[PDB]
RNA sequence: AACUCUUAGCGGUGGAUCACUCGGCUCGUGCGUCGAUGAAGAACGCAGCUAGCUGCGAGAACUAAUGUGAAUUGCAGGACACACAUUGAUCAUCGACCUUUCGAACGCACAUUGCGGCCCCGGGUCCAUCCCGGGGCCACGCCUGUCUGAGGGUCGCC
RNA sequence: UUCUGGGUCGGGGUGUCGUGCGUGGCAGAGCAGCGCUGCGAUCCAUUGAAAGUCAGCCCUCGAUCCAAGUUUUG
RNA sequence: CGUGAGCUGGGUUUAGACCGUCGUGAGACAGGUUAGUUUUACCCUACUGAUGUGAGCCGUUGUUGCAAUAGUAAUCCCGCU
RNA sequence: AGGCGGGCUUCUGGCGUCAAGCGCCCCGCGGGGCGCGACCCGCCCCGGGGACAGCGUCAGGUGGGGAGUUUGACUGG
RNA sequence: UAGUGACGCGCAUGAAUGGAUGAACGAGAUUCCCACUGUCCCUACCUGCUAUCUAGCGAAACCACAGCCAAGGGAACGGGC
RNA sequence: UAGCAGCCAGCUUAGAACUGUCGCGGACCAGGGGAAUCCGACUGUUUAAUUAAAACAAAGCAUCGCGAAGGCCCUCGGCGGGUGUUGACGCGAUGUGAUUUCUGCCCAGUGCUCUGAAUGUCAAAGU
RNA sequence: CGGGCGCAGAUCUUGGUGGUAGUAGCAAAUAUUCAAACGAGAGCUUUGAAGGCCGAAGUGGAGAAGGGUUCCAUGUGAACAGCAGUUGAACAUGGGUGAGCCGGUCCUAAGGGACGGGCCUACGCCGUUCGGAGGGGAGGGCCCCGCUCGACCGAAAGGGAGUCGGGUCCAGAUCCCCGAGCCCGGAGCGGCGGAGACGGGCGCCGCGAGGCGCCCAGUGCGGUGACGCAAACGAACCCGGAGAUGCCGGCGGGUGCCCCGGGAAAGAGUUCUCUUUUCUUUGUGAAGGGCAGGGCGCCCUGGAACGGGUUCGCCCCGAGAGAGGGGCCCGCGCCCUGGAAAGCGCCGCGCUUCUGGCGGCGUCCGGUGAGCUCUCGUCGGCCCUUGAAAAUCCGGGGGAGAAGGUGUAAAUCUCGCGCCGGGCCGUACCCAUAUCCGCAGCAGGUCUCCAAGGUGAACAGCCUCUGGCGUGUUGGAACAAGGCAGAGUAAGGGAAGUCGGCAAGUCAGAUCCGUAACUUCGGGAUAAGGAUUGGCUCUAAGGGCU
RNA sequence: UGAACUAUGCCUGGGCAGGGCGAAGCCAGGGGAAACUCUGGUGGAGGCCCGCCGCGGUCCUGACGUGCAAAUCGGUCGUCC
């Protein structure tokens, strides 16, 4: 909600920075071995609790 | 006619979430949160039902910034006892102390 | 003509089979070491470009030291690196140093980065109060000793 | 797909409901201003008027248009 | 004992509850009484209709017909004389 | 743990707070201290029970409150 | 065969396992009457959304092989013999 | 002086004339009614997802325990804890189910309870 | 020689693929339509117009819990959004939440839970204001201060000092900018001003305005009173007040909204005919000063029966009414400071990324109402229901103490003003027929605030304005059967249907009449049974003010 | 390991149009010899009545029944100081 605690807001900040797409240069570095981040979550499909 | 909304997070009609309508210089009608009404002091006698006179009716912590003359009267028990019960305490104290002289 | 079925060729769908193996499983051997000097675990953070994993802790993808002796690598690029000869790239080892917050977790508490106290230091204040910043401390149980005490509890001397 | 033929409007017939807007009235419970004028549901005349009527009603021959070319077959 | 993916649930035939009788009791009743979810067809035949199909092609296409065979239907009463 | 054992408040919906007073002593007219006021002595704070309640452990009775289990077979179902 | 009022040797009514009664009350059970109505005689017509057709999109239950009948026998009711 | 003049202000009620095709709560909103029987007095509650009822509750009535070292009940346990910030007009345990009118006979059986070492049966310990 | 050694079955396990099958289906809440722009591409995006719905218990505007970037701008149209897409809550790249006075923080409510003690073989548990040698603040220079003290946690709806007006962004806002305040904390000089501060009595200089010596005052003052003055010393201790009291009903004051009257001003709409017409806009914050208005078992004078005063109702009076004169409290209303400079409305000029700026005028005069809400008061009603604690703040009692000796001192409840400081955390957005939960953009579920015009008793139903929306996971063409629904309609009969009046049909508002059996006398009752109802033109009655 | 659903209790907050019958109390006018009565008005009581939101879920045994939904939808209906 709008009323958050510092620990909850610090927990939502990390999950927001983990949900970023894989960098483009990582794909060429690994030779298309890691093409997409296998931990991408959607705010409608997956809930973090 | 406009339908105005609250101005704070509290969205319930509690005892502290009381508002009133005020007309701003911008030709609008917005809510204006009012403080709870104060109560004048009561007599220490516990008999007279009416409140005391010559004393402001504000909140408790508002009495910290008021001057002393705005919180009592110039009588003996002013601010803590009504005038009718003071003159009865004077007569009762004098007449009882007189019967204790007759016994001697 | 179509449509349906059968057989074979080719092409799809699908993933079997075979070959491969830095994994597992089992047995044997040598050691057999955690922690209030803050452990295990957890949280957050750390790369020029970095999500994850791994590695680290505001000195954060590693510092010093020693051995090794020319690289790191995806693209960069730039090295107090290289013609080591301004005693060293990388790796390994690891006797120095460092190691945020929670956690036995330790001022009191925690769905709170909440609320305190003592001492010392610098600044604002310069009239030592107050304010800000920094550092050292303040949990429980128990042992030895010191200090300060308490009770006609048992006495001594007046 | 031109002895022409086929549509769209219009006209007439038919039938349905029921007397249109406007205008006129010394018709109108009345009422308000200076005989007159204004307000006023309704009523009367124009007015069996008005409206709509094949889209699956009937007949015109008035108006104005249209005439092209899918696939296949011995 | 035709017929609940045809219906209606009245009866019977879960769980609620009442009475009578029976049992120390929990409970029983082939006794009475009240309230109690009735699910699915788009598949294959059958049937009802609806396109179309002999394709072998100097046959294609149209009109007028014939008919195998199958269905088949009428029933009963009153009044007058 | 506020007056136990032994030889001063009833007329009123007032007031009551570390002693006035007296005695004695110590310092620089200004301060301080002590005793009486506020009796003396004592072994448990004051009351109510009291070797009975109660506690520990054996013994008998009660115990579907609770636990475990059982509730034969043949058979024109 | 229902409902109500009576009759009572009542399989098996009965007194706080409460008897009798009861104004008001009830989305409780039941009977009759008035009004009303397509519940019915006896079905017909109109409308909306579907079904239907089409562009796009696009499942599932189910499935031994499968799917015309009569009789016979048979595990005593075949689809196959 | 059986009060009048001026000015201002709304919203309702009653009666009457006229009038349209006897139509007028014109849409909308919006109780069918009556005579009786059974059960429960009533309001309330209940089987979330088949049973909303006649079941449960209920006020009323009646019985039962207990004066605190107590009645009822909890905990492995503290003579700890609940009723209890309580004290019989109270708390705990039951049946009936408002009001009206009544509530009959039976204590042999089962159960509860009282009497008592004055007599049988009768453990451990002791003799 | 050693085995994890041979599959058609086990409603076998895992993976894959068929028939059904281009089939069922994309059918709840009235609706779309024409043109244009962008574009390879348009029933679906965007703009304009037309026609409609939600109709203020909204399909509107904002929150709590929850979600956690879904918020905002640009770009893309692979996947996803059950048709499409030039679109998105999708994907990609950037950006976004600013506080002394909003809330957390602070307080204890239920309750949780340490300490002492007891218990458990033990990890631990019981218990919570009781129980221990549980007191580490205050004062007098070394005395004495503490029983109510039993740690502490526990409310983003309880208690709780103090922020409001205008403007600004693609997204922020009581937080930013501007303007105007306020509260709390801080001061041996706490920086000034004012208060405390009012002077008298004896002799002389003296015929004077004044000046010399002594002595004595002075911790404010006014009013008969309620009580008022800018201040107006005061400890321990005690007492009291506020914080801090339910539900319901009647009435009154004030705002907001609605309505009416200006033949008011400024724009707009309508004009075929009429319409001095119709629609929109006409303003003031917190804080302070003043005054209306409301309330008062508040004071003084006085004295009541022929009792009087008074409310819608009540209630009040010799324990003292009525009347006359005063006091206090609440004032969120009006005037003023703020403050018109600003905000809206209209007009003109300059200008097209400094341009995105400068000027003019206006912002007016009244009325009431069974109107609706909110709020402040006041009088009642109900209870075998009495309807919270604490932090914190204040007054009084108390007179221990401190202050100076003739002009000041002690002390000042800012007492007029000045000086400094206010840390930490939350802050975007959705809040629901697509941002929450139900596997989803699920006809379900989920706590609140604001709320207009007409009809009407109504917050009912129907229609409209502000605001919002495209009909709720798709378009087009048909109108067969059979369904669901419109609670569609019906000749004559009227329950003959059926287990059964199931179903829906009649009745329905309001006014005036009229209402039985039975009953616990309350009821039954809107019993039953009749009449009236539109429109229009009049009449009569019900008020206020001078 | 769970009382984010639900059952009960506690603390602290919020909410419940418009109408109807109309009880005690009070005022006035009539009847009385007193006991005490009658009419109108006032007043606004209630686990009172019609009824919106709310909260419930009767009937159609309607819709739906590989649904919008692993319990929902429509009309009707109970209650609403
Ligand atoms: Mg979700
Ligand atoms: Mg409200
Ligand atoms: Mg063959
Ligand atoms: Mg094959
Ligand atoms: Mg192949
Ligand atoms: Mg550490
Ligand atoms: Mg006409
Ligand atoms: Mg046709
Ligand atoms: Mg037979
Ligand atoms: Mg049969
Ligand atoms: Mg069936
Ligand atoms: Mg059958
Ligand atoms: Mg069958
Ligand atoms: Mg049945
Ligand atoms: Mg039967
Ligand atoms: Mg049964
Ligand atoms: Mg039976
Ligand atoms: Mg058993
Ligand atoms: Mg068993
Ligand atoms: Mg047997
Ligand atoms: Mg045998
Ligand atoms: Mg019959
Ligand atoms: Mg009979
Ligand atoms: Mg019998
Ligand atoms: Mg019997
Ligand atoms: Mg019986
Ligand atoms: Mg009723
Ligand atoms: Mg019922
Ligand atoms: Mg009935
Ligand atoms: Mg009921
Ligand atoms: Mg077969
Ligand atoms: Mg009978
Ligand atoms: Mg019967
Ligand atoms: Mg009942
Ligand atoms: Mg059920
Ligand atoms: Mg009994
Ligand atoms: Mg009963
Ligand atoms: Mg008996
Ligand atoms: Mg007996
Ligand atoms: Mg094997
Ligand atoms: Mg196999
Ligand atoms: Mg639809
Ligand atoms: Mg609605
Ligand atoms: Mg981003
Ligand atoms: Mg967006
Ligand atoms: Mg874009
Ligand atoms: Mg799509
Ligand atoms: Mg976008
Ligand atoms: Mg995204
Ligand atoms: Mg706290
Ligand atoms: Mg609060
Ligand atoms: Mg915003
Ligand atoms: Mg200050
Ligand atoms: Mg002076
Ligand atoms: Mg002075
Ligand atoms: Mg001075
Ligand atoms: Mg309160
Ligand atoms: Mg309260
Ligand atoms: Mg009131
Ligand atoms: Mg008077
Ligand atoms: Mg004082
Ligand atoms: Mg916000
Ligand atoms: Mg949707
Ligand atoms: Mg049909
Ligand atoms: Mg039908
Ligand atoms: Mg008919
Ligand atoms: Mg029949
Ligand atoms: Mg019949
Ligand atoms: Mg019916
Ligand atoms: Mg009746
Ligand atoms: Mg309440
Ligand atoms: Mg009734
Ligand atoms: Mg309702
Ligand atoms: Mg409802
Ligand atoms: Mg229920
Ligand atoms: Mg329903
Ligand atoms: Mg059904
Ligand atoms: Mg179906
Ligand atoms: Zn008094």
């Amino acid at each position: 909600a709008s009323h958050k605690t510092f620990r909850i807001k610090r927990f939502l900040a990390k999950k927001q920075k983990q949900n970023r797409p894989i960098p483009q240069w990582i794909r060429m570095k690994t030779g298309n071995k890691i093409r997409y981040n296998s931990k991408r979550r959607h705010w409608r499909r997956t809930k973090l609790g | 006619v406009q339908r105005l909304t609250y101005r704070r997070r509290l969205s319930y009609n509690t005892a502290s979430n009381k508002t009133r309508l005020s007309r701003t210089p911008g030709n609008r009608i917005v809510y204006l949160y009012t403080k709870k009404t104060g109560k004048s002091p009561k007599s220490a006698c516990g008999i007279c039902p009416g409140r005391l006179r010559g004393i402001r009716a504000v909140r408790p912590q508002v009495l910290m910034r008021l001057s002393k003359t705005k919180k009592h009267v110039s009588r003996a028990y002013g601010g803590s006892m009504c005038a009718k019960c003071v003159r009865d305490r004077i007569k009762r104290a004098f007449l009882i102390e007189e019967q204790k002289i007759v016994v001697k």
